[PDB]
RNA sequence: CGACUCUUAGCGGUGGAUCACUCGGCUCGUGCGUCGAUGAAGAACGCAGCUAGCUGCGAGAAUUAAUGUGAAUUGCAGGACACAUUGAUCAUCGACACUUCGAACGCACUUGCGGCCCCGGGUUCCUCCCGGGGCUACGCCUGUCUGAGCGUCGCU
RNA sequence: CCCCGGAGCCCCGCGGACGCUACGCCGCGACGAGUAGGAGGGCCGCUGCGGUGAGCCUUGAAGCCUAGGGCGCGGGCCCGGGUGGAGCCGCCGCAGGUGCAGAUCUUGGUGGUAGUAGCAAAUAUUCAAACGAGAACUUUGAAGGCCGAAGUGGAGAAGGGUU
RNA sequence: CGAAAGACUAAUCGAACCAUCUAGUAGCUGGUUCCCUCCGAAGUUUCCCUCAGGAUAGCUGGCGCUCUCGCACACGCAGUUU
RNA sequence: ACCCACCCGACCCGUCUUGAAACACGGACCAAGGAGUCUAACACGUGCGCGAGUCGGGGGCUCGCACGAAAGCCGCCGUGGCGCAAUGAAGGUGAAGGCCGGCGCGCUCGCCGGCCGAGGUGGGAUCCCGAGGCCUCUCCAGUCCGCCGAGGGCGCACCACCGGCCCGUCUCGCCCGCCGCGCCGGGGAGGUGGAGCACGAGCGCACGUGUUAGGACCCGAAAGAUGGUGAACUAUGCCUGGGC
RNA sequence: CGCGACCUCAGAUCAGACGUGGCGACCCGCUGAAUUUAAGCAUAUUAGUCAGCGGAGGAGAAGAAACUAACCAGGAUUCCCUCAGUAACGGCGAGUGAACAGGGAAGAGCCCAGCGCCGAAUCCCCGCCCCGCGGCGGGGCGCGGGACAUGUGGCGUACGGAAGACCCGCUCCCCGGCGCCGCUCGUGGGGGGCCCAAGUCCUUCUGAUCGAGGCCCAGCCCGUGGACGGUGUGAGGCCGGUAGCGGCCCCCGGCGCGCCGGGCCCGGGUCUUCCCGGAGUCGGGUUGCUUGGGAAUGCAGCCCAAAGCGGGUGGUAAACUCCAUCUAAGGCUAAAUACCGGCACGAGACCGAUAGUCAACAAGUACCGUAAGGGAAAGUUGAAAAGAACUUUGAAGAGAGAGUUCAAGAGGGCGUGAAACCGUUAAGAGGUAAACGGGUGGGGUCCGCGCAGUCCGCCCGGAGGAUUCAACCCGGCGGCGGGUCCGGCCGUGUCGGCGGCCCGGCGGAUCUUUCCCGCGCGGGGGACCGUCCCCCGACCGGCGACCGGCCGCCGCCGGGCGCAUUUCCA
């Protein structure tokens, strides 16, 4: 259960804050899991997706092993769109087939300053817990 | 419903010479609401027959006698696993239904060793049931924050909190209670009396100092004792084999005498 | 139209009470917001009793009652003179100090000084310094006890005393109390009249000697 | 066999009832409890590359700066930034800014007519004209200045 | 002059249902109208809640249709087929904004009337050509007309606000 | 306000329109939503500024109690007769 | 169960009414909404707990409230409500007699020591004693399983009555006591009024019905009051123009 | 013929400040009806109510007695319960209707004028130096101004006060600046920001799992985290979050310590002498409103108009006489209290698009009225627009193909798509309007059989087969019933040790202060009574509250049991 009254646990006010969240906010709840080899090198379970992350597609009609770059994120809609997961309309142009983050792990980072900052800020935590834990 | 719904408008009736039937009517303009109806159960809008009011007597205060002799029949009915089995609590390897571990429960912190507890204790099948019990509650609760449901499992009465509530927190169905906190509400919930109840040592001997036996005052509270059996034996069945009721009585007339 | 048998009833709800129905359902979390406040009041004043300043013996009036003993408004002044305190080191002490009450008896100011002169007694008075000056307490009486009274400081049991069972003698078992009582109340509604009679017949004593 | 009329069923139309969903109400409870001449509430008018309405904003006009966050916005074009750089977008916002009416303040309410100083064009203060900047509401409080009185007095 | 782990019987005083949700089962006798009204039983129906069914469900929930099989005196209910796509029900108890045929009832939709009444105030239109897929109404040419200078003309005010 | 018609006062005039009290009151009309079973009426007495209505008796339903027993063995009661 | 055919019956539902198929009223058809609810005071009946007691109101102590604004507890466990005592306008008063013996003239009255201890009659469900009868494979004796029990009782509840007691009021008369001897206080007998006593029955919660006050089953007026908006129409006066 | 002071009154775009107005749910001061009821209505009632006007605050108001009471007297105000639907008011009709006391929540006390004593010892503004100067504060330097004797400041206010006399033990409060250590209970004060566990494992349906099965213990791990939301379905482990006395980085606040500049030489008791009280105010008459207040409860208007052992009050008007209780006509003050407005939140036995707010949506919007005002209707494609490319008829709207999608039998007002109504097809019928009930008959759409369905369930006889075992013994295990109650625990009713009573707590309206402690009281001791327990022995029910042996019986496993027994197919 919950015990802090403050936060919300309710329906219709849940779904009010799901879609009608903010840009920072839907950055962080567009999060993807990463590989076990990231996982085991970074000790980092989960990371935002960003322009050009590399992606494989874990559930879905376009499910493969195929390891595609993000073309963009579209936070609005709460989608990513990739390389290759992408289709062809009637008049035989393709469009970009958007899949949710939720069903997306991440193969390889694109890291900067910002990223490994985060990653260094995450891992501290995950050692601070499991001292904790310890 | 509030006082203001319905009678917000300003509706005059058009009277008697028209073609209408005498309804409150709203007064003038060119909208679709014009002319239309008002101020009534029976109207489109307006207000309805008995708006609910906040000053209904929703509370009901119990006899403390009565909310004492209620929660002695239900730790009464903690045990008879007839009454338990009824209920629907699997019971088929518990190994004695008044079941009263040690003071070490009160000592653990984890979930893990928690569930090692029960499953040596052989409780688990009831947790397990409440696993498989989960489901979908049907009508309009799901909007109203009530969502899901599952079975009440082992109700678990602690004496002392050192981490027992924090043990048997996350594990599905296990209700704690204190000893002398016990709630009617949990003890039978949905107003059956019997339910599986997993006791320890500091409870099981703290029973008696807060209700005591019939010879003996309650010791914790002021002035009660314990409730008198209106009759004592009731076995009926060894009442009436017994030799000193059935030397007095006659014989019977079952000889079917039919038309 | 009241039938067949009923109470003849008068309810008081010809006004427009539903706009001034007062509902309680604050009232749960009022009694969360008195014990919230009581509990940062008994935080606020660490050392000191939680319920308050020490209040007096008093007897209750209207002779419905006329045997309780009561917590008082305060301390009257006479009796903090008799006591040995000062009416305005009492207040800083911990002491309930009302001006406005009389003090017509002997028995209850003799009372209340006994209940002063136990609560100065009993009452460790902590110095405003570290380095402690005149009129203070030890260190031992100031290690020994940090913590409050719960409750109210000390409380006003209403008790009665135990009496011994006598050996009547004829004189008591002699004694009439019905006609004593109705004596008395003639006595009482008969005591103006006899002595206007008294007066007149004075009068007319003078007037015979005139 | 006809045409037409009635009933039933299959299908197709008018219609939106039932059911299921709900970024919405209603009620109860908690914490705070804060507007304005340093210009409130409200109203009018403008502001987007393509923009009608809603929402947001004020000639710095779909927002400025700072901080936090860290690669977008999006319906389509476009251009910035190298996201190895105070750095796109969002939130906080404590700095800046905030047209006109409005208690509404120069007088009235047509956006009409003014008065007093200063500056820039006109000119080299010598008066017109134009633009910009600061004042000019009522009642009242302390003090200053100017006063009035066949109101009360000293010298002549 | 014996026991019924068995005299063997229309009765077994030896334990004693197939018949026993004892709030159950069974056996006789009489009776059965009904408004206004009163009482009782609903394993009749709707909605939500506490328990309960190791309940149902994308290998198809609710809802809807049915020239199918039925049950109950009845309220109604259980299946069979089709549509549907996501929740739903039985039992023990609790609660209510709980059952419609009417109220010149409220809202929404649709019929007969009915392809009917009507498109009749101020005299009037006709021929040829252009455009177009399309001409009685548009345009151009010609003819005949009307308003007849207190006009069916040319311009303002109030009002409308782009017409 | 009316050279006067109770005329006009924004299609409203023997007291305009809008909002509130207000869901004003009505002994007066209309309507009042599932099944089965059982029992089942009155338009009469008296009073009331009562005559379209109430109260009160009467008629009615439900809840019961106190007793008797076709198990070898009945006190009382009638829209009845003598 | 869908349609058709035949025979008999068969006027369109609701309502006001003595009487409706009515030339009485509402009504084209269909879908949705739609009308006896909620609070308080009572009254009666029922379910439960305790019992001359009952109830915790309100408040306080425990958990930081997921479940909770739940639950548990209280030298507050009784401050207080109701009941346990009523009757008078009120000052006030306020519910027990009987049997045995003694002292005054037993004077149907006053005063002292023990007992029964809440009266009596009738009708009274249940219970006790219960003579005797019924037997067994045979006659007597005979503890026992029994059933029916003629007759007599203590008599539950309840009803009718006669008594008795308390308070208010009326009549006739006497007696007793003192810190203050009085316009003092108390007592007897007999009428009568009371919602009284006569070895308790109430309190608290819940359910059903009925009567109310509230919007009060739902829809409905002609009205009244308060505060505002209109002389763009029209009524009239004025100012400034126009026309015949 | 003027000047200088004071007093009254002006003018300023004078220097510096305040108020205007809005919201208005709660609060205060007024004003203030009528519906309604009384079965009419007129007092009454609705009702100090709606409407109207002004005023603020985070609460407002009230508030420390010109009090309640009549008692062994209590002691500010506010709020809850009770008093109590009571006392009382009322065409005494309908109806209205408090307060004291008591139990709680909270609890906080004070300052003036006058009386007086101190050399105005007091206060405001401007010039300069020092401190931070973003709620303009402190010290000093100015024959620099002003207010003020028509009275500022200190002591001092009804609880008495002041000045002397001279007993007592003696020395800490506040203002303006600067720096420093403890993150300062909801278990880190408040605010902001970033984070912190475990499966997308294998197989398998689906368009897609979040479905189902399994994973060396119900399943693999985490759980101080199995609330919720999203993700193509029902997700603890996909993600955000969730729990936590978890972490990290800034801002603000109250606390303690140290330093400087400053202000203050501020007490208690006895005795001597003085002082001490708010005027057109109380109160009286009259009038109106109001109240439960009734020979006038409160408030106002007029008239009269005070006194000081006085005055007010003591619920019936008045006179006389003893009492009892306060000190009016000046003022301040948090807490317990109320909140349908606003900001931030949480929850629901509430409603689910004719419901719930008028408003789930571009809602006080479109629209109507000159105006005050009135005031709607309107949610759903799909998982994703993948929103139908292209060919062909038509000018096009419209179609026919083709395509997408699991599905358009989902095609931009598109989730399912009922009834009324309409069209077409099939069937039946038709001159007493249509329609219905009872009884049948005929024709249809479907259901259940059936190339005979005679359905079997037991027992017995016969001819075909057959693996084992029952009958009976041996060994082991489990169960039922029970005797002299066999031995022990356990268990109730009585008796015995009154033994636990001090090697047991509680309660008492039974005594003792032969006792102790804190000062006639309270607690702890000491006896007494009541309530709950220890050891063996007997009887009655060994009582379903348990065992270990013994006997009778039943069931299960492994052998000896070879075939007239035993059981299965036809
Ligand atoms: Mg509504
Ligand atoms: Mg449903
Ligand atoms: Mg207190
Ligand atoms: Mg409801
Ligand atoms: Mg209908
Ligand atoms: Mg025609
Ligand atoms: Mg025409
Ligand atoms: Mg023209
Ligand atoms: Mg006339
Ligand atoms: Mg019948
Ligand atoms: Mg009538
Ligand atoms: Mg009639
Ligand atoms: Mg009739
Ligand atoms: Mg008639
Ligand atoms: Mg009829
Ligand atoms: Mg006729
Ligand atoms: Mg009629
Ligand atoms: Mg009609
Ligand atoms: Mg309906
Ligand atoms: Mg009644
Ligand atoms: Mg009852
Ligand atoms: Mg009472
Ligand atoms: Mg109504
Ligand atoms: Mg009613
Ligand atoms: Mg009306
Ligand atoms: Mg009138
Ligand atoms: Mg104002
Ligand atoms: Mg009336
Ligand atoms: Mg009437
Ligand atoms: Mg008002
Ligand atoms: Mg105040
Ligand atoms: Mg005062
Ligand atoms: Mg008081
Ligand atoms: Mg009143
Ligand atoms: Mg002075
Ligand atoms: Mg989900
Ligand atoms: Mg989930
Ligand atoms: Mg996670
Ligand atoms: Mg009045
Ligand atoms: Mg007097
Ligand atoms: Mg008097
Ligand atoms: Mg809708
Ligand atoms: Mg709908
Ligand atoms: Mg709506
Ligand atoms: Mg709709
Ligand atoms: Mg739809
Ligand atoms: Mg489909
Ligand atoms: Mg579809
Ligand atoms: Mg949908
Ligand atoms: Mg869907
Ligand atoms: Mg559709």
């Amino acid at each position: 259960m919950k015990f802090n009254p403050f936060v919300t646990s309710d329906r219709s006010k849940n779904r009010k804050r799901h879609f009608n969240a903010p840009s920072h906010i839907r950055r962080k709840i567009m999060s993807s899991p990463l590989s076990k080899e990231l996982r085991q090198k970074y000790n980092v379970r989960s990371m935002p997706i960003r322009k050009d992350d590399e992606v494989q597609v874990v559930r879905g009609h376009y499910k493969g092993q195929q390891i595609g770059k993000v073309v963009q994120v579209y936070r609005k809609k709460y989608v990513i769109y990739i390389e290759r997961v992408q289709r062809e309309k009637a008049n035989g142009t393709t469009v970009h087939v958007g899949i949710h983050p939720s069903k997306v792990v991440i193969t390889r980072l694109k890291l900067d300053k910002d990223r490994k900052k985060i990653l260094e800020r995450k891992a501290k935590s995950r050692q601070v817990g499991k001292e904790k834990g310890k | 419903v509030s006082e203001l719904a319905g009678h917000q408008t300003s509706a005059e009736s058009w009277g008697t010479g028209r073609a209408v039937a005498r309804i409150p009517r709203v007064r003038g303009g060119g909208t679709h609401r014009s002319g239309q109806g008002a101020f009534g159960n029976m109207c489109r809008g307006g207000r309805m027959f008995a708006p609910t009011k906040t000053w209904r007597r929703w509370h009901r205060r119990v006899n403390t006698t009565q909310k004492r002799y209620a929660i002695c029949s239900a730790l009464a009915a903690s045990a008879l696993p007839a009454l338990v089995m009824s209920k629907g609590h699997r019971i088929e390897e518990v190994p004695e239904l008044p079941l009263v571990v040690e003071d070490k429960v009160e000592g653990y912190k984890k979930t893990k060793e928690a569930v090692l507890l029960l499953k040596k204790l052989k409780a688990w099948n009831d947790i397990k049931k409440v696993y498989a019990s989960q489901r979908m509650r049907a009508g309009k609760g799901k909007m109203r924050n009530r969502r899901r449901i599952q079975r009440r499992g082992p109700c678990v009465i602690y004496n002392e909190d050192n981490g027992i509530v924090k043990a048997f927190r996350n594990i599905p169905g296990i209700t704690l209670l204190n000893v002398t906190k016990l709630n009617i509400l949990k003890l039978a919930p949905g107003g059956h009396v019997g339910r599986f109840c997993i006791w320890t040592e500091s409870a099981f001997r703290k029973l008696d100092d807060l209700y005591g036996t019939w010879r003996k005052a309650a010791s914790l509270k002021s002035n009660y004792n314990l409730p008198m059996h209106k009759m004592l034996n009731t076995d009926l069945s060894r009442i009436l084999k017994s030799p000193e009721i059935q030397r007095a009585l006659r014989a019977p007339r079952k000889k079917i005498h039919r038309r | 139209a009241p039938s067949r048998n009923g109470m003849i009833l008068k309810p008081h709800f010809h006004k427009d009470w539903q706009r001034r129905v007062a509902t309680w359902f604050n009232q749960p979390a009022r009694k969360i917001r008195r014990r919230k406040a009581r509990q940062a009041r008994a935080r606020r004043i660490a050392p000191r009793p939680a319920s308050g300043p020490l209040r007096p013996i008093v007897r209750c009036p209207t002779v419905r009652y006329h045997t309780k003993v009561r917590a008082g408004r305060g301390f009257s002044l006479e009796e903090l003179r008799v006591a040995g305190i000062h009416k305005k080191v009492a207040r800083t002490i911990g002491i309930s100090v009302d001006p406005r009450r009389r003090n017509k008896s002997t028995e209850s100011l003799q009372a209340n000084v006994q209940r002063l002169k136990e609560y100065r007694s009993k009452l460790v008075l902590f110095p405003r310094k570290p380095s402690a000056p005149k009129k203070g307490d030890s260190s031992a009486e100031e290690l020994k006890l940090a913590t409050q009274l719960t409750g109210p400081v000390m409380p006003i049991r209403n008790v009665f005393k135990k009496e011994k069972a006598r050996v009547i003698t004829e004189e008591e078992k002699n004694f009439k109390a019905f006609a004593s009582l109705r004596m008395a109340r003639a006595n009482a509604r008969l005591f103006g009249i006899r002595a206007k009679r008294a007066k007149e017949a004075a009068e007319q004593d003078v007037e015979k000697k005139k």
